[PDB]
């Protein structure tokens, strides 16, 4: 029980630093106006379909 | 019959080999023409 | 400058189709066929990607088809209903210019030759944004804002 409680947070943990690496990488071309964001980041930060 | 029976279609001999043969031909043709179609998706849509 | 040539589908308001190089282009989404009868028995491609179909022009009319450039720098141009202008990377027009019937139409420069198709837009009063195709380099593209509806 211990050990589930360690090993699914060690994984929830993992999915909080994704999440906190993500918004840290995207939200520089999200407040730029003019649709800038290149193509193989759009595919790596998963975000939908193209740079719209 | 001193032996139990066959799996008949499990169980095929040594030099069954053919099977894999063509398996190792027909699939791989299958897993280059799905490799082909997802390397023409991934830059049709660099192509939006 | 009138040096344009078009044509319908099924005789009626239907959209447009255009003579581009040598070859016709006509968008997927208007009903019924051209209206001259010595395009329309032609084999016609298609794409969803760009809402777009094309044939090769017949060799008799070939002469009578018109220019085509890959450039869109900022400024104004031409179209049947006048007042079409690009920049921000965007085509744009006031909204008494465009509406439903009138897709296909070919926008052209300020030397006479064509830079993209309209096939809908978004509207609003000074600024509508237009859904359209244009060449870059020498590949097709379709160009498409938010919240835009083909015409």
């Amino acid at each position: 029980s211990v050990a589930s409680f360690v090993l699914l947070s060690m994984v929830g943990v993992a999915v909080g630093m994704c999440m906190c690496a993500r918004r840290r990488c995207i939200t520089p071309y999200e407040l730029t106006p003019g649709a800038t964001v290149p193509f193989l980041l759009s595919l790596i930060c998963c975000i939908r379909t193209a740079k719209a | 019959a001193s032996h139990t029976t066959l799996g008949v279609q499990d169980i095929s001999v040594t030099a069954m080999s053919w099977v894999q043969k063509i398996t190792g031909g027909v699939g791989l043709v299958v897993a280059v023409a799905a490799l082909i179609l997802i390397v023409v998706l991934c830059v049709s849509f660099s192509r939006h | 400058n009138d040096c344009i040539f078009e044509v319908k589908h099924e005789g009626k308001v239907t959209g447009y189709a255009c003579l581009v190089g040598d070859k016709v282009m006509k968008p997927a989404h208007v009903k019924g066929t051209i209206d001259n009868a010595d395009l329309a028995k032609l084999a016609f491609k298609r794409s969803s990607k760009y809402d777009l179909e094309c044939a090769q022009i017949p060799v008799h009319m070939k002469s009578d088809a018109s220019k085509f450039t890959h450039e869109k720098p900022e400024g104004y141009y031409n179209w049947h209903h006048g007042a079409v202008q690009y920049s921000g990377g965007r085509f744009t027009i006031p909204t008494g210019a465009g509406k439903p019937g009138d897709s296909g139409r070919p926008i052209f420069d300020n030397k006479g030759r064509v830079v993209a198709i309209v096939l809908g837009g978004a509207n609003e009063g000074a600024r509508t944004a237009l859904s359209v195709v244009t060449w870059n380099k020498d590949i097709v593209t379709k160009i498409t804002p938010e919240g835009a509806e083909e015409w």
